[PDB]
């Protein structure tokens, strides 16, 4: 019925695609999650939404994902849609280690669910996902990646990036903050707490508001580690002391 | 499947939605082609340099097979279904034939199926123009244009994206046998041509030339930024 | 295979052999060819192991998903029918000859399937290779409404009919008793036959096996 | 297999032996081979027990749903017809030699042969299975018109013996159903109920 | 209140309270007919006695009626369109006769109500078609429940009863039947019909005649359903 | 056929509305509490019959899907009864496969998987029902929540329907770590009594329990025996 | 004579806290040798392995479709799949199958990722597991490898004797096979360590 | 039948396939080449039924190079071998399978040199030294005897002269020339054509 269709992949008369640009919107209200590559290995730190008490921890993350070996991914929009994309990628990981009996590399896997996310949005008469995701990982021809991914099945390889709320503010910092070619996994976790302390401006990092992950090459295996609460909490603590000692 | 026709003709017959899809390629970083004598040269806006980005993940050049390359202003998404689609149409055409594809061949594919997106239930026209380069088997370099519309013609310089009109006017008025003599004067004429509309020179204009016989060779920045000082 | 059951006054006795071969080499000799079809209902496999230990199967998650629908115990007539309209559907490419048992609201009922989708409810029935070691058993000692421990026997003895007479039947008996108020899997229920005892030592001592090479993976 | 079926001014007897067999082996010794399509319209099932059960089941369930919805008790010839459209459709899949007798309110007791292939036809009696051959000869000199329920009776228990004596595929005991208006009376005959000649000596 | 964003009450979708209109809508339908059912269960019996209107002399009356026989023990009484009821009483019939094929026993009403009531949920998420604008109460003897009688709705909801009523004089037959039930329960005894003849009479102020009402009854003795004829009828009317 | 576009699409302010609407349908819905205790869960309902001429028994708002798993809801129960068939046919195709008992958090996510699915697909509307399932496996006690978007949370108490702020807090302040399946009924039932307005009753509530033994349903005889103390 | 094209040899035998799993070595066409360092043997896990014997194209398919699935399962599920789980996937994919089947019998040898119990397998071409206390073998010299494994298992075995029982059996077993051997691999499935040793075999 | 052969060395893989195409009794080409380059630095040497390997072959070369233009880069040899592995063993089962017999050879600037087996079943072997047709029974104990793994590049040549030669005086098929390549780090090399 043409009464009823809303017409979800049609060009506005500025050549724009509005379900997009809409779905970005509610991209701009999720929790930020913040991306840094740096010399030794990349990390991933997101602002945890689910802070109530009466929630159990049952699970690794709450918005890190493991999607291969070398391979893991933040999301920030729907949950809904995440979790369908996220599957999505550890299909497109799993199918292309069948055929060539190695690892995907990250910039191919990136690519694959761009181009599902760009045929929502240009046939099928259904609402793109309203998700867009940091990938980190590491291959043997580019090494340590850090990507992001919209709802418009655009992706874009970053030295550090941050997707979410108050992600411009963050882009901001890190962009007079990030020194590329000198960054450690230590001046990385460093500078994700002082972005984090920034975005979000609820009180202080708490440590059980934020989730860190980081992804390294250890004796020619890849390792993703979630940092305990401990490891964020002596970080969240170094970061106060050298904000005091600068003051 | 969602059948309902996108693209339907209006009163004065004017398809709005491959109207609408031109207006996305005005909002589209500038590219520039001029076709020399031994040397096809594309040239593209960097807009943004970002700093924290990787640029070898958001280059607007790219190589549909060994003879044949092309730019592009409007969607990036929609562009890299386009340049998927042409590169395997490129392979399928040597197994089934056994000859590299001639320029115009994949221009003539890659305008027939941004023509189909536009008369097709359930779809939107691409909002992309493409700058489809290379060198025939014969040896004469090529430079055709494609539309979000399906219409695609052979140009001697071109410019597509944003100040295209600005552009095209200059490759009007400084485009000659003269300017195209030397493969240097023929990259300094797509560099002029885009400082006329890029603003910050040199740093934001990425460029590529596809000499005859030979891959599609990406310029550093540090040659592009010799020939914006030699050209200044 | 020696798979038997029959009907007795408070319920149903199952019993089966457990030996599987392939060829004319034993494969497994413990093998379970009693199945859980319901609480109520249990059901012995003859023929290609992996058909009757799928068809089974399958016919246990549709009777449980239909036992959560409706709320009430499954009857032995729904398995039999789920049962038969799938073999007849493979027209017996699936090789499951199977002994459905068990007690419903309507009483104790017990079901012959073959694997073309036949079927028959009898008092008594046998199935395998060793079937007809087992029904010389039931025809010369069956009696109608007996107790348990009579009934039990007597499943007892037709299985060992067809382990003692039968080459492809053989190993221990299991033996499920079925009542409106039990269900008894006897799995180890009589061990008939066991290895004779070792009587030289033939153990090789560390050094007898030379190594090309070794590697040992440390495991955290 | 022995199946047979005759017609009497007021419903119709049917009868069966008890044999099931694989090879030279009886899986059952006591089937029942007269199986209920509806209240009054019974089948006499020969050939494979697969295919005939199935078909049973099927034509079972197809009149069930006619009856329900044509607010009526079904006709013998609807039953027979659902019977032959299956068996004619499947000729090539199924082993099924069928006899689908009973009595309807408006044409009585009707016996019809659905034999293997698809085809149907209405016949006063009708005899069917391995043991039919031994016994054609017998049915053809000992039917006479005019018979009642219980010269109909006898003329089936009789005729389902000899079958029974001489087809080793047939044997076990006499089941015997007669359908009416009445209703439906069922009959098993074991041992020396079951009718008996005298053998020879030379 | 009532607020309304979009298609809302055009297509089953949630209004901007949830609530979605279009069902709303079809339990309106139910009363456009102009009839009411009863159906009250007892301790060995289930009646269903409905209004019957012959508008013209012109309609054959055996044909005009909304019992219906689903299988020999289960009966149905249907309230609302009466082309959509047909269409229900046969989804009803071939579900019942696949189950028997399927299962090898007869379905049980309440397993009967839940198919219908789930058939009847697709139409309220589903935006090409409307939902049904009829109420099905069921009737049936259980082998360890007994009488049952259970009702399912163009929303998709079915649960079971002691006694129901559908139709225009729902809510006043509601309450007749929630006040004789509180006291003893619709009097259990096949003359449980009077409660059911009284509830219809009593909110339709009429004294009704043989041929006014049609009665339907499933007895533990007699399990198959049964619809009462004009003479059993005017018995249970001449002995109130 | 069917409408094969999506009738749930993004607003200006990239909010799906049909879904917040669908989510007013189960905060409207009779009020459902779930608590994770140390040696099981307890998942209660509000089933207030809107007359006695109702059968109790007839219908129910506490489910079993597997004999580890069960269900309750807040919200549309045609809807809930869609959702209940799908997860016992999900739980079934995990068993048929790995032949072994399906995990709780594997559940939860396939069933929220369907939900997200009527919120994306064509010519559907999303559910309208919020589901909490509990669940015993590994030795461990389950309790998660699903949301009409096919968003799930893992909780250690919680409530749904109407009165669900208040009977948060209620739980917030009531819930301890260590408790045991005993003390959960009792607060689980207290939780619904604050927003109950009535007799609670063996029939005017419906409560479930999910231990190392399984999920089963309280009795009404049980649930008298609760209700008494 | 469609697993006798390709030969091959596995067995998997438990011990106390330890399990073992050993291959024959030579990958061949009817009587020609073409390498003799095929896997037959794949990781699915720490301490849980497979063994393949049967088409060599059909080992090395299943061995690729059990890792599509088990790597699915393990980020899905976020937990290391038991020899439990594993034998039913195994049983599921090679069921799928059933009407023209992969010519491979499958032999699984683990400890369980928690209690670390000794389990081992062996399932048949349409996927019929059968779990042993003692020793599972498949191929195409099986009947010397039961002879051998029956008169030389003994109960409650320490790692060393594990190894100097199975290493043994398969030498004598691969010794009377014609198309099977030119080499033996052996791994011991231990809680803290995974020793794989090659050993000294006939080459002919 | 066709013959190939492939060694590989220390830093190089030398492989051979022979040039003659046949009808039945007669040689309708004595410069045939069945060695396709999927890559800069890997070669498919392919026989089999007549139709089936180049349809095969061409297959694998085109999706070979669709993967370097939308990637970049090339796959290597290990990835290459598997993805003709799956693509055989997926037409195995299905109503068009392919006869032919491969070998791939290939050069990672990581891995080194790398030869791959693999018959019309699709069972993958990676080999020092393998060879394809009736001609591998008079030659594989040849360079069995005499293939050491730190052979030259020229003594490599050696023993593929001495496997030739075998095929020349044993062989009941007149294989004439051979076409020979190697390759290494910086790619595909041809060489002479071992004629006789
Ligand atoms: C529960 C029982 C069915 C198990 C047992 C009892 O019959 N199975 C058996 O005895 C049969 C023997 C055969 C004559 C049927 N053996 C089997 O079924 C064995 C299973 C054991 C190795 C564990 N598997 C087997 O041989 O299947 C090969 C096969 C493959 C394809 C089609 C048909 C048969
Ligand atoms: C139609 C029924 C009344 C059966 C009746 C036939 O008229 N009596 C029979 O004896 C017929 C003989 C038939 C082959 C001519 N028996 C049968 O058709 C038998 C019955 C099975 C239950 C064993 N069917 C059969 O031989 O194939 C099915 C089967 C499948 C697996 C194992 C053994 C047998």
């Amino acid at each position: 019925s043409r009464r009823y269709d809303s017409r979800t992949t049609i060009f506005s008369p500025e050549g724009r695609l509005y379900q997009v640009e809409y779905a970005m919107e509610a991209i701009g209200h999720a929790g930020t999650c913040l991306g840094i590559l740096a010399n030794d290995g990349v990390l991933l730190a997101a602002e945890r939404r689910n802070i109530h008490k009466l929630l159990d921890e049952v699970f690794f993350s709450e918005k890190i994902y493991k999607l291969n070996e070398d391979m893991a991914c933040s999301v920030a929009g729907i949950t809904s849609d995440a979790n369908v994309l996220t599957n999505e990628l550890r299909l497109i990981a799993q199918r292309y280690l069948l055929q060539y009996q190695e690892p995907i590399p990250c910039e191919q896997l990136v690519t694959a669910l761009c181009d599902i996310k760009q045929a929502y949005t240009q046939f099928g008469g259904k609402r793109p996902f309203g998700v867009s995701l940091l990938y980190i990982g590491w291959d043997k021809h580019y090494g340590f990646q850090l990507y992001q991914s919209d709802p418009s099945g655009n992706y874009g390889g970053w030295k550090a990036t941050c997707i979410g709320n108050n992600s411009a503010a963050a882009v901001s910092m890190l962009k007079q903050d990030y020194k590329e070619g000198e960054m450690t996994l230590k001046s990385a976790l460093a500078l994700a707490i002082k972005v984090l302390n920034k975005t979000m401006d609820v009180s202080k990092l708490s440590a059980e508001k934020v989730e860190i992950a980081t992804l390294t090459r250890e004796n020619g295996k890849t390792v993703i580690r979630v940092l305990k609460q401990k490891e964020v909490e002596q970080l969240i603590k170094k970061h106060e002391e050298e904000e005091a000692k600068a003051e | 499947s969602y059948d309902r026709a996108i693209t339907v003709f209006s009163p004065d017959g004017h398809l709005f939605q491959v109207e609408y899809a031109q207006e996305a390629v005005k909002k589209g970083s500038t590219a520039v082609g001029v076709r020399g004598r031994d040397i096809v040269v594309l040239g593209v806006e960097k807009k943004s340099v970002a700093k924290l980005q990787d640029e070898r993940t958001v280059r607007k050049i790219c190589a549909l097979d060994d003879n044949v390359c092309m730019a592009f202003a409007g969607l990036t998404a929609d562009a890299r279904i386009v340049i998927n689609r042409a590169r395997v149409e490129c392979q399928s055409h040597r197994l089934t034939v056994e000859d590299p594809v001639t320029v115009e061949y994949i221009t003539r594919y890659i305008a027939s199926l941004k023509q189909r997106y536009t008369q097709s239930n359930g779809r939107r026209p691409f909002g992309i123009s493409a700058l489809i380069v290379g060198f025939d088997f014969d040896g004469t370099p090529r430079l055709y244009q494609t539309d979000p519309s399906g219409t695609y013609h052979a140009w001697k310089a071109n410019a597509i994206g944003r100040g295209a009109k600005s552009v095209r006017e200059f490759l009007e008025k400084n485009y000659t046998d003269e300017a195209i003599e030397t493969d240097d004067l023929t990259i300094k004429l797509v560099i002029k041509a885009l400082l006329e509309v890029v603003q910050s020179g040199g740093k934001n204009i990425e460029l590529a030339v596809m000499r005859r016989d030979q891959s599609l060779k990406i310029l550093n920045p540090e040659e592009i930024e010799k020939y914006v000082a030699e050209i200044e | 295979t020696t798979i038997a059951g029959v009907v007795y006054k408070d319920g149903i006795v199952l019993g089966a052999d457990t030996r599987a071969t392939e060829g004319m080499v034993v494969a497994d000799k413990n093998c379970s060819k009693i199945h859980f079809i319901s609480p109520n209902i249990y059901c012995c496999g003859a023929g290609t192991a992996a058909d009757t230990d799928m068809t089974t199967q399958l016919i246990s998650s549709n009777l449980e998903l239909h036992s959560l629908s409706t709320g009430r115990l499954p009857r032995v007539v729904t398995a039999n029918r789920m049962l038969k309209q799938m073999l007849f559907r493979y027209q017996g490419y699936i090789g499951a000859a199977l002994v459905l048992g068990g007690v419903d609201v309507t009483g104790p009922h017990l079901y012959s399937i073959y694997p073309h989708g036949s079927t028959d409810k009898l008092p008594y029935v046998t199935m395998g290779s060793g079937s007809l070691a087992a029904m010389a058993v039931f025809e010369d000692k069956f009696r109608p409404d007996m107790e348990e421990e009579e009934a039990k026997n007597l499943v007892s003895e037709a299985i060992a009919a067809g382990i003692f007479n039968d080459l492809g039947s053989g190993s221990n008996i299991d033996l499920c008793v079925i009542s409106k108020n039990k269900l008894d899997f006897l799995r180890p229920y009589t061990v008939p036959n066991k290895k004779g005892t070792r009587l030289g030592r033939y153990r090789c001592e560390k050094g007898t096996t030379a190594v090309l090479t070794e590697k040992i993976t440390p495991l955290e | 297999t022995t199946i047979m079926a005759v017609q009497f001014d007021g419903g119709v007897v049917l009868g069966a032996d008890s044999r099931t067999t694989t090879g030279s082996y009886i899986a059952n010794r006591v089937t029942d081979k007269l199986t209920p399509i509806h209240d009054r319209i019974f089948c006499c099932r020969s050939g494979s027990a697969a295919d005939t059960q199935a078909v049973a089941d099927a034509v079972t369930y197809q009149l069930g749903f006619h009856s329900i919805e044509l607010n009526e008790p079904p006709l013998v010839h609807t039953a027979a017809s659902l019977f032959k459209e299956m068996c004619y459709r499947y000729r090539e899949d199924l082993m099924a030699g069928i006899i689908i007798a009973g009595w309807d309110p408006q044409e009585g007791g009707q016996v019809y042969s659905v034999p293997m292939g698809g085809m149907m036809v209405r016949q006063s009696f009708a005899i069917g299975g391995s043991g039919s051959s031994y016994i054609y000869g017998y049915v053809d000199a000992t039917y006479r018109e005019g018979m009642t329920k219980e010269e109909c009776l006898q003329f089936t228990a009789n005729a389902l013996a000899l079958a029974m004596e001489r087809d080793g595929s047939s044997g076990g005991v006499i089941r015997l159903a007669a359908i009416a208006e009445s209703g439906v009376e069922r009959q098993v005959l074991l041992g020396d109920q079951i009718p008996k000649f005298a053998v020879a000596t030379l | 209140r009532g607020s309304s964003a979009g298609f809302d009450r055009h297509i089953t979708i949630f209004s901007p309270e949830g609530r979605l209109y279009q069902v709303e809508y079809a339990f309106k339908a139910i009363n456009q007919g102009g009839l009411t059912s009863v159906a009250v269960r007892g301790k060995d019996c289930a009646v269903i006695v409905t209004q019957k209107k012959v508008p013209d002399k012109l309609l054959d009356s055996s044909t005009v009626t909304h019992l219906f026989k689903i299988t020999e023990n289960i009966g149905c009484v249907m309230t609302g369109m009466t082309a959509d009821s047909r269409s229900q009483v046969q989804r009803a019939r071939y579900e019942a006769a696949n189950w028997k094929y399927k299962y090898g026993y007869e379905i049980p009403v309440d397993m009967l109500c839940k198919r219908i009531a789930d058939i009847s949920q697709v139409y309220t998420q589903n935006a090409e078609m409307r939902p049904l604008g009829c109420c099905m109460i069921l009737i049936g003897i259980d082998e360890e429940q007994g009488p049952q009688v259970y009702k399912c709705d163009p929303a998709g909801y079915y649960c079971g009863f002691k006694a129901t009523a559908a139709g225009v004089k729902q809510t006043e037959s509601t309450s007749f039947l929630e006040k004789k039930v509180k006291k003893k329960f619709d009097w259990t005894f096949e003359q449980t019909v009077e409660t059911a003849i009284t509830c219809l009479s009593t909110v339709l102020s009429i004294d009704f005649k043989p041929s006014e009402i049609e009665v339907g009854v499933v007895t533990v003795e007699n399990p198959k359903f049964r619809i009462l004829t004009e003479a059993e009828i005017d018995a249970h009317l001449v002995a109130l | 056929r069917g409408y094969s576009f999506s009738l749930t699409t993004f607003s200006p302010s990239g909010k799906l509305v049909q879904i917040e609407y669908a989510l007013a349908a189960v905060a409207g819905g009779a009020p459902s509490v779930g608590i994770k205790a140390a040696n099981g869960v307890v998942l209660a309902t509000e089933k207030k019959q809107k007359s006695i001429l109702y059968d109790e028994r007839s219908v129910h708002k506490v489910e079993p899907i597997t004999k580890h798993i069960g269900l309750v809801y807040s919200g549309m129960g045609p809807d809930y009864r869609v959702l209940v068939h799908r997860a016992r046919k999900l739980a079934q195709q995990y068993y048929l496969v790995y032949q072994e008992p399906i995990p709780t958090a594997q559940l939860v996510q396939r069933v929220a998987s369907v939900m997200q699915e009527y919120t994306q697909s064509g010519g559907v509307r999303p559910f309208g029902v919020s589901l909490l399932i509990c669940g015993w496996n590994e030795g461990r006690p389950y309790l998660f929540q699903s949301d009409p978007s096919g968003a799930y949370f893992a909780w250690k108490a919680t409530a749904m329907g109407k009165n669900y702020v208040n009977g948060k807090t209620f739980l917030e302040k009531r819930y301890n770590e260590d408790l045991e399946l005993e003390d959960a009924i009792h607060t689980a039932i207290l939780t619904l009594k604050e927003s109950f307005e009535g007799q609670m009753t063996e029939d005017n509530i419906e409560v479930g329990i999910c231990n190392e033994a399984g999920f089963r349903r309280l009795t009404p005889t049980e649930v008298k025996d609760y209700l008494a103390a | 004579s469609i697993m006798s094209y390709n030969g091959g040899a596995v067995m998997a035998m438990k011990g106390k806290n330890c399990v073992a799993i050993a291959a024959d070595r030579r990958f061949g066409i009817q009587a020609q040798m073409v390498t003799t360092d095929f896997q037959k043997i794949f990781p699915m896990g720490d301490r849980l392995y497979i063994g393949l014997a049967g088409l060599a194209t059909d080992v090395q398919t299943v061995a690729q479709r059990l890792k599509f699935r088990l790597n699915l399962y393990e980020l899905k599920e976020g937990r290391q799949i038991k020899p439990y789980t594993l034998m039913s996937m195994v049983a599921n994919l090679l069921y799928e199958k059933r009407f023209g089947p992969y010519y491979t019998e499958p032999v699984i040898a683990g400890l369980d990722p928690k209690t670390f119990k000794p389990f081992i397998c062996s399932l048949d071409l349409i996927g019929c597991p059968m779990v042993t206390d003692d020793f599972v073998v498949s191929g195409t010299c099986a009947e010397q490898m039961y002879g051998m494994c029956e008169s030389l298992w003994e109960p409650n075995m320490d790692p060393d004797h594990l190894f100097e029982t199975i290493s043994q059996a398969m030498l004598n077993a691969v010794d009377r096979d014609a198309v099977s051997g030119m080499g033996v691999i052996v791994h011991i499935i231990e809680k803290d360590k995974i020793t794989t040793r090659t050993l000294k075999a006939r080459m002919d | 039948m066709e013959y190939l052969i492939g060694i590989q060395g220390p830093d190089y893989v030398l492989v051979a396939s022979d040039r003659v195409a046949a009808s039945n009794i007669v040689q309708m080409k004595d410069d045939h080449d069945k060695m396709f380059k999927m890559s800069e630095k890997i070669l498919l040497l392919c026989v089999g039924e007549a139709g089936d390997t180049v349809q095969f072959a061409e297959y694998i070369q085109k999706n070979v190079q669709l993967y370097k233009m939308r990637n970049g880069y090339e796959l290597s040899p290990t990835a290459a071998a598997n993805f003709t592995r799956r693509n055989l063993a997926d037409c195995l089962r299905s109503r068009t399978p392919y006869h032919v017999n491969l070998l791939l050879a290939g050069y990672d600037e990581h891995e080194g040199p790398a030869l791959y087996y693999m018959d019309y079943l699709a069972a993958l072997a990676k080999a020092p030294f393998a060879a394809h047709g009736y001609g591998a029974f008079l030659t594989l104990s040849i360079l069995d005897r005499y293939y050491t793994p730190t052979i030259s590049r020229e003594r490599a040549v050696e023993l593929l002269r001495k496997c030739l030669e075998e095929l020349q005086k044993r062989f009941i098929l007149n294989l004439p020339t051979f076409s020979v390549r190697i390759i290494d780090k910086n790619g595909i090399h041809d060489l002479d054509n071992i004629s006789f």
